[PDB]
């Protein structure tokens, strides 16, 4: 278990996620598989917080769980929850997730040009240059929704389209330590 | 009835002594006399002495006799951030508003001195927990990157496709 996994798992987990997840994750950094009622006992959560906490931990693969069946000393059947952190899983789910937003930024930058150019104020709904050119009545010589016959303002598309550009930068650079960490944990 | 509640009225007694500032101890039969226990059965005084007085978190053996525990309870901001930090190294876990209110009296001032220092946790029954502000290491995003993060369902796709996608990038 190299420094670097759980230096990288510390870093992804206290950065996207809440502290309650960040606590769960130490118990486990400290001991490599721990029982959920132990950690229950040591975090003091609700049962319902800490599953739901667990529940999203799995939905992410960071760490799994096995299941235990023993019989106690009195006769009675104990089923224990045991989790351990599956580092080999948590880089492979760490990939997808910064794949997926890396994809989600070149897709988001075609898709603020396909955003609709036209908005009549009266319908409150958008309308794009092809439906815009249809509405347009020859006879009339201007351009007006049908519907509502109204003069259509492009200005406020403009504004929107200009702030997903600023994002870009911030992004890359606030995201370079996780891909320094990444490179690090190749090997 | 007899035996298990006499007990009550001297600890209550010795709670409002103290919080009238009177740290000093006082003997079981001083302590006696206050509440109107002058006849206290004999083998309900040896178990005090043995069981009652030392068993109890909140009751001090010091020279014999007996005082208060303010040690233990919060009583100034310095204890508060200091037992805070315990509990996260130690990883005990945080602990109810209402225990720190009745130990810490003003507790308000504290919380609001330490500001940000302290995580609070609202329970169902509006119930505060507080947990140490751990300051190693610290990152958020602005709410449209959380909001673009849970817009992105990752709980009902499977591993196939999530390592798919992998090789599907080039990657
Ligand atoms: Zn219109």
């Amino acid at each position: 278990v190299p420094a670097a996994l759980k230096r990288l798992a510390k870093y992804v987990i206290r950065g996207f996620y809440g502290i309650e997840h960040a606590l769960a994750l130490d118990i486990l950094i400290r001991n490599s598989c721990v029982k959920e009622e132990d950690m229950l006992e040591l975090l003091k959560f609700d049962r319902k917080q800490l599953r739901s906490v667990l529940n999203n931990l799995k939905g992410d693969k960071f760490i799994k769980c096995r299941m235990r069946v023993e019989t106690a000393a009195d006769g009675k059947t104990t089923r224990h929850n045991y989790y351990f952190i599956n580092y080999r899983t948590l880089v492979n789910v760490v990939k997808y997730k910064l794949d997926h937003m890396r994809r989600r930024i070149e897709t988001d930058e075609r898709d603020s040009t396909n955003r609709a150019s036209f908005k009549c104020p009266v319908c409150s709904s958008t309308f794009t240059d092809l439906e815009a050119n249809q509405l347009f009545d020859p006879m009339t010589g201007t351009f007006r929704c049908t519907f509502c016959h109204t003069e259509v303002e492009e200005d406020e598309s403009a504004m929107p389209k200009k702030d997903a550009r600023t994002l870009l930068a911030r992004f890359n650079e606030q995201i370079e330590p996780i891909y320094a960490l990444l490179r690090e944990t190749e090997d | 009835g007899y035996k298990f509640g006499v007990l009550a009225k001297i600890v209550n007694y010795m709670k409002t002594r103290h919080q009238r500032g009177d740290t000093h101890p006082l003997t079981l039969d001083e302590i006696l006399d206050e509440t109107q226990h002058l006849d206290i059965g004999l083998k309900q005084k040896q178990w005090l002495m043995t069981e009652a007085l030392v068993n109890n978190p909140k009751i001090e053996v010091i020279d014999g006799k007996y005082a208060f525990k303010p040690k233990y309870n919060v009583r100034d901001k310095k204890a508060l951030l200091r037992l805070l930090d315990q509990h996260d190294q130690r990883g005990l876990g945080g602990i109810l508003l209402e225990d720190i209110e009745e130990a810490l009296p003003n507790s308000q001032k504290a919380v609001k001195a330490l500001g940000d220092q302290i995580l609070f946790v609202n329970r169902p029954d509006k119930k505060k927990i507080l947990f140490f502000n751990d300051k190693s290491c610290q990152f958020s995003v602005d709410e449209e990157f959380q909001k673009l993060w849970r817009s992105v369902t990752v709980d009902s796709m499977d591993e196939e496709k999530i390592e798919e996608y992998l090789k599907r990038q080039g990657i």
